[PDB]
RNA sequence: UGACGGAGCCAGCGAGUCUAACCUUGGCCGAGAGGUCUUGGUAAAAACUCCGUCGU
């Protein structure tokens, strides 16, 4: 996933956080990618599409 | 060229490395149109 | 036989890093190493705090 | 009983006589194998010759080819921030504490 | 010049004239 | 010729050339393009096959000036051997490659390196449609280094018969000379169109203007179809610009 | 070698340190190896290119001495050379 | 119907199918003559059967081999196994069994892999 | 027990209407939203066998 975060430091704060798509597919922030900054790896309960949008709920 | 030149090289060859007990060495129209397009966009 | 002289640094210190001909090159290498340790240390700490 | 029949300096470069003309001229910076072949072809110097075998006029012609390529229609192609990042990292570390 | 296999040939073929053929 | 007579076109070119010397960002800009606002949609889908616009008065370039890449049909032995041996074409091409070898040796970053090294790319018309997958996106957006269709020999194809494979070195050289001296354009299904008309530091302003008139005459002349006469209904306006500079109007209806 | 800066151990310069190591200071003489190298390398046989020297350190390190080398004559400089060699694993011209 | 037999040779993932019928000594591998099999260095390997029993036996038969899978070496071994098995089977089916016994004896005496498959099955220890 | 080029040729896994760039220069249409075109830069089977060239 891209555009969620600006640097790999931000991703590290949110690793393990719950995320989901607009479709409702639930996932997790697994790890930050070294290249490029702000990208990260996630695992979802099912395969997602390129047209999907992932959202992290925070308060 | 001159024969003197060859004598110098010959003698230098005799004189021509550590030996004995030697130690190793020590150490404005364009600006107008840019404005014009900017003016058109802001006006719209 | 030809004779050559050994090349060595006096008062050699292995832990101390090699001398560099260029001060800027060493200095930037100095800062690049400093950045790496701090980034890895901060990244470790933020993960532990998050966990 | 009477029968009558090693290093050269070209373009400020020493070239071995033993080496063939084209691969001897390859040693010159900016001169490739294809470039040297083309230069020799323009110079009408037999490529099978060794660099030592070259006569003075042939060497002069080769030098003229090298120095005046466009004149002989040679093709053209043949011719602080880290500190700022450290400070930002330190600021992030301080904010973490 | 037309090639049925490649219709794109007939457009965008470099025109050739006498001056092009004659050696420089 | 009315555009050439107008002083506005002269004034725009003087300002454009002056800026490139003044502005550091435009230092690497060397080519001059004209943007034509055709009145109505051309209706031609972009086929990525360049069309040659003959510039009679002046020549933009010569083959010896540019790095030329030739992409040939497999096997490339017949074409590579014939072109290299012939005196006319012995030194015309920087590199001769086949499609299959081209796909194998150049991938990823190597394609980017291939883009920079070569100024002109030409390919056998039979393999032109394969190149977009091989050369990649970089070659095929912007129109700067699109491959040109060329024909190796004057033989023609007849249905139910097999084309004889031959390489005519003089014919290949003649086509390449035409491609380099003449400018080119690619049709698109919209008003805008870009054509290269001049090169900075090489063409004087009067020469660049003449190239524009030849470009406009050829594109508007219905008698030159299908290669020309594509701008039906006149031209609303014409601009001039470099790769990174802004558009300077030179004609407006 | 041993850090104080690293120095080649000697029987005279470093006695207390060897006692901490427990090694007997009688067998702490690198000067003998220096003296043999000077006479071996400066002998005419070496000048004729018919001699090569090896050194088996007590610890178990094997050193190959190129016949061309010119080791410093003063012992103090030689010690600086060995700490360079034992750590860098090679010496260049 | 023309008398014909079919046999298989296997080596790792390489599989060769040999069809042996009555004919005039026409031996092909993958639609090309056996002499063009590659690599050339191992060509005599695929000649092992023919030279062991002699070319006179092949003079009255045509052999067609189709090979798929594996690499060069395993394909060579598949070809030779298939050819040997095909010759033996054809001699069983349409020629006396005495000659078959001689063929089997020759192939087994030289190299048993020509007839029996060589597969290195794992064996835990 | 090299580099370059060419030529010959050999696998087995793997099939969700799903598979996938970024940053710019400008033309036109559009009340807006936006749409379309243009443009430069950045990123992104092999072994094996044979033949030819240089040469350690």
């Amino acid at each position: 996933i891209k555009d969620m975060f600006s640097s790999a430091m931000e991703v590290a704060r949110f690793e393990g956080a719950q995320i989901k798509t607009v479709s409702g597919i639930r996932g997790e922030i697994k790890r930050a990618l070294s290249k490029p900054e702000g990208h990260y790896r996630a695992a979802f309960e099912d395969k997602i599409l390129m047209s999907d949008i992932v959202i992290l709920r925070s308060w | 060229r001159t024969l003197r030149f060859y004598t110098s090289k010959i003698d230098q060859q005799e004189n021509k490395r550590f030996k004995g007990d030697d130690d190793i060495p020590y150490k404005d129209y364009y600006q107008q149109v840019q404005r014009g397009k900017q003016d058109k966009k802001i006006s719209r | 036989i030809p004779t050559h002289a050994p090349k060595y640094e006096e008062n050699f210190n292995p832990d101390k890093k090699s001398y560099d001909p260029d001060r800027t090159r060493s200095e930037i290498n100095k800062m690049k190493a400093q950045l790496k340790k701090e980034r890895k240390f901060t990244m470790k700490e933020i993960r532990k705090d998050a966990k | 009983s009477l029968v009558v029949q090693h290093i050269l300096r070209l373009l400020n470069t020493n070239v071995d006589g033993n080496i063939k003309i084209v691969y001897a001229l390859t040693t010159i910076k900016g001169v490739g194998r294809r470039y040297s072949n083309l230069v020799c072809k323009k110079a009408d110097v037999d490529l099978h010759k060794r660099a030592g075998e070259l006569t003075q006029e042939e060497l002069e012609r080769i030098v003229q080819i090298m120095q005046n390529p466009t004149h002989y229609k040679i093709p053209a192609w043949f011719l602080t921030l880290a500190n700022n990042v450290e400070s930002k990292l330190r600021d992030d570390l301080e904010r973490l504490k | 010049v037309k090639d049925h296999r490649y219709p794109g040939l007939t457009p965008g073929l470099a025109p050739v004239g006498l001056s092009d053929e004659e050696d420089s | 010729n009315d555009i050439i007579k107008s002083g506005l076109a002269e004034k725009a070119l003087k300002a454009l050339i002056l800026q490139c010397e003044e502005n550091p960002s435009l230092k690497n800009d060397k080519d001059i393009h004209i943007i034509i606002n055709t009145g109505k949609k051309m209706g031609i889908n972009r086929d990525n096959i360049p069309r040659i616009i003959p510039l009679t008065k002046y020549k933009l370039f010569k083959p010896r000036d540019l790095n030329i890449l030739l992409i040939t049909k497999d096997p490339s032995a017949l074409y590579r051997e014939t072109l290299t041996k012939d005196e006319h074409t012995s030194e015309l091409f920087k590199e001769i490659i086949s499609v299959k070898n081209l796909r194998r040796r150049f991938k990823g970053s190597k394609l980017t390196q291939l883009y920079k090294d070569f100024d002109l790319v030409v390919a056998d018309y039979r393999v032109h449609h394969l190149l977009p997958e091989v050369l990649g996106s970089r070659f095929y957006h912007g129109s700067k280094k699109l491959p040109y269709m060329i024909r190796m020999s004057k033989e023609v194809k007849l249905k139910r018969q097999q084309m004889v494979e031959k390489c005519d070195p003089i014919y290949v050289r003649a086509q390449l000379r035409s491609i380099c001296k003449n400018t080119s354009y690619i049709p698109n299904n919209d008003n805008c169109l870009s054509v290269r008309v001049g090169y900075i530091q090489k063409h004087s302003i009067p020469e660049i203007l003449q190239n524009i008139q030849d470009t406009i005459n050829f594109l508007t002349d219905k008698s030159k179809r299908p290669q020309g006469g594509v701008i039906k209904g006149g031209i609303i306006s014409i601009f001039v610009k470099t790769s990174n500079s802004t558009s300077l109007p030179i004609y407006q209806f | 070698t041993h850090k104080i800066k690293y120095v080649l151990l000697n029987c005279d310069d470093h006695q207390g340190l060897l006692k901490k190591m427990g090694r007997d200071i009688s067998e702490a003489r690198p000067d003998i190896t220096h003296q043999c190298l000077l006479t071996l390398l400066d002998s005419p046989i070496n000048k004729a290119g018919k001699l090569q020297v090896y050194i088996q350190t007590s610890r178990g390190i094997l050193i190959e001495v190129n016949p061309t080398v010119r080791i410093p004559r003063t012992f103090k400089r030689f010690s600086g050379l060995m700490v360079q060699l034992l750590h860098k694993l090679s010496i260049r011209s | 119907a023309v008398p014909s037999v079919q046999t298989f040779g296997k080596k790792k993932s390489a599989t060769a199918v040999a069809h042996v019928k009555a004919g005039k000594g026409l031996i092909k591998v993958n639609g090309s003559p056996i002499t063009l099999v590659e690599p050339e260095i191992l060509r005599f390997k695929v000649y092992e059967p023919l030279l062991l029993v002699g070319l006179d036996k092949f003079s009255n038969i045509d052999i067609r081999v189709r090979v798929t899978g594996g690499g060069h070496v395993s394909q060579v071994y598949a070809i030779r196994q298939a050819i040997a098995k095909g010759l033996v089977a054809y001699h069983q089916k349409y020629v006396d069994e005495q000659s078959k016994n001689e063929l089997k004896k020759a192939f087994t005496s030289y190299d048993r892999t020509l007839l029996i498959a060589d597969s290195r099955r794992p064996e835990p220890k």
